[PDB]
């Protein structure tokens, strides 16, 4: 059924399962029309499927011509991001094919059932973790793949660069949730707490800073502070 | 006009035959129900006084068959027979008859309610969705599952109706799942009316028959299916014309026949809120909607 914090230590055994994030499949510039209507203009979007024990992050770009001549684009994002979820599965080995796959919102569940009916014995469950991997186009690399995308196309990543090396995968969800709720509160602070200090780089494979442990957990404290903070200046507390 | 003559009634019990029902009291002197409509299917179902539980009965056709009621005091119920003895059953029924034994079957409403709800209903369909060759009529009761209930548990007590799921195979081509999961027209024209029902008069049977056994028997499953009969026509896009005409005289029937006490249980809010508002046949069931606004504006 549905994941929670009952069950979250789930995420981290020998099961092969994978999150489903279509937040950012449809995106949109407004621009006012010359009669002074609002018009959308589609911008290139993505599919996030995550594994969240191996990090191993299968971003599906999504090209704006997909939208063209297409009505009811929220609804048809539904459908295509399944569409691909399906396809991608496909693709994999069989011993590689997950055996859950977890959607963070719940009107992905229709349209991911109907394009997996191939596969009974994968389930498909929501979660009530609001995850925040909506800012997953906060991240530098990511968004640059994107943009610059002229088609359908497909780029693996890991996610955790190589902190599997040093830590758990909980520990290692558990930093990357905490990155993306910081920059999905506060983008901007969010980032000049990552590259502040200019002698810590990114290496040209890895997506984040190559912090040693103990940089890490200044990191990380500063994170929480952050959220902390935007929670009051929000609330005001 | 047809008989179903009963040996005796030696438990207390309400007989119901088609819409109307009445009380029989322990050995009171009945033996049966004469002038009875030749051309339709009818029911003649039971409840007992002392154990509500169990309402159980018969379809039936009296053009093929002469049938009566005995009580069996071993399995504790009414039961059906067939009479081979054509002479006999005469001689028995006349000398009930001129007795005036037998309770009679009204002369006809001016509603035409029993035609308007059994109008697709056949006794040959009934009896491939009620398997029991041996007999000529059909036992229904309250518990009886449906086929598709036993696949999420004795076979031979089965409601054997077409299963229908949405999230299927059957009702999805590979390549089109948008399209046939939000427009079911290629499950309902293709699929069920082409290729397993034939033609839409024996779509309606099924409905009109699963309808009835919810009403008459509680049967849980009876409605369930005649609530998916109902949105896989309001969830086309594409229906002939002549069927959505057609289903809102048959949803008519049945709203205005059902039990004003029993629409929490029968009637599904979903289905109907989805059907009469914002399914794609919204606005072809003008008198459904009509008559489900004046009687059941609650459940919307
Ligand atoms: N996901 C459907 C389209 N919605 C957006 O892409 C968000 C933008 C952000 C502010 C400008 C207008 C909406
Ligand atoms: N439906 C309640 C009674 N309705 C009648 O008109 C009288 C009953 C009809 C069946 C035969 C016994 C009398």
């Amino acid at each position: 059924g549905a994941m929670n914090s009952s069950n979250y230590a789930e995420l981290f055994n020998n099961d092969i399962k994978l999150f489903v994030d279509d937040t950012n499949v449809y995106r949109v510039t407004v621009h006012k029309t010359f009669e002074g209507n609002v018009a959308t203009k589609a911008i290139n979007g993505c599919i996030f499927t995550l594994n969240p024990k191996t990090g191993h992050l299968f971003l599906k770009i999504i090209h704006t011509s997909v939208w063209a001549g297409q009505k009811r684009l929220s609804q048809l994002a539904k459908w295509k991001t399944a569409e691909e979820v399906s396809a991608l599965v496909r693709s994999l080995p069989k011993e590689e094919q997950p055996k859950q796959i977890i959607v963070t919102r719940k009107a992905m569940l229709d349209p991911l059932e109907v394009h997996m009916l191939d596969f009974p014995n994968i389930a498909i469950r929501p979660t009530e973790l609001r995850l925040p991997f909506s800012a997953a186009m906060s991240i530098d690399k990511l968004s640059d793949v994107v943009m610059k995308a002229t088609e359908p196309q497909m780029v693996l990543f890991n996610i955790y660069d190589d902190w599997l090396d040093r830590i758990s995968s909980y520990t290692a969800f558990s930093r990357l949730t905490l990155l993306l709720r910081a920059l999905k509160t506060n983008e901007e602070s969010a980032k000049m707490i990552l590259l502040s200090d200019p002698t810590i780089t990114i290496k040209s494979y890895h997506l984040w800073p190559s912090f040693t442990d103990e940089q890490w957990i200044t990191i990380e404290s500063q994170m929480r502070d952050l959220i902390l903070t935007e929670y009051g200046r929000k609330y005001n507390v | 006009m047809n008989t179903v003559p009963f040996t005796s009634a030696p438990i207390e019990v309400t007989i119901g035959i088609d819409q109307y029902s009445f009380n029989v009291k322990e050995n009171q002197p009945f033996h049966g129900i004469k002038d009875i409509p030749i051309g339709h299917v009818h029911v003649i179902h039971f409840q007992h006084a002392d154990n509500s539980s169990m309402r159980y009965g018969y379809w039936f056709d009296c053009r093929m068959g002469n049938f009566y009621i005995q009580y069996d005091p071993k399995d504790g119920l009414y039961k059906m027979m067939e009479e081979r003895d054509g002479a006999k059953f005469e001689n028995i029924v006349h000398n009930f008859k001129e007795r005036q034994m037998m309770v009679s079957y009204p002369k006809i409403d001016e509603d035409d309610t029993w035609y308007n709800l059994t109008e697709f209903v056949q006794m040959d369909k009934i009896r491939k969705i009620v398997r029991k060759d041996e007999n000529q009529f059909s036992y229904v009761d309250s518990s009886m599952t449906t086929v598709q209930e036993n696949e999420l548990s004795d076979p031979a007590h089965s409601l054997n109706y077409t299963v229908i799921n949405f999230k299927s195979r059957e009702a999805i081509r590979p390549g089109h799942e948008m399209e046939d999961f939000l427009d079911k027209s290629y499950y309902l024209n293709t699929v069920m009316l082409q290729g397993i029902f034939k033609n839409s008069s024996n779509y309606f049977g099924e409905l009109q028959f699963a309808f009835l056994n919810a009403m008459f028997f509680g049967n849980y499953g009876s409605s369930l299916q005649w609530h998916a009969m109902i949105e896989l026509i309001c969830s086309s896009a594409t229906v002939p014309k002549h069927m959505l005409d057609k289903l809102d005289e048959i949803l008519y029937y049945q709203i205005k026949t059902l039990p004003e006490q029993y629409s929490d249980i029968l009637l599904n809010e979903r289905v109907w809120n989805i059907c009469l508002y914002s399914s794609f046949q919204k606005n072809s069931l003008h008198n459904t909607e009509k008559i489900m606004e004046n009687k059941y504006p609650e459940l919307l």
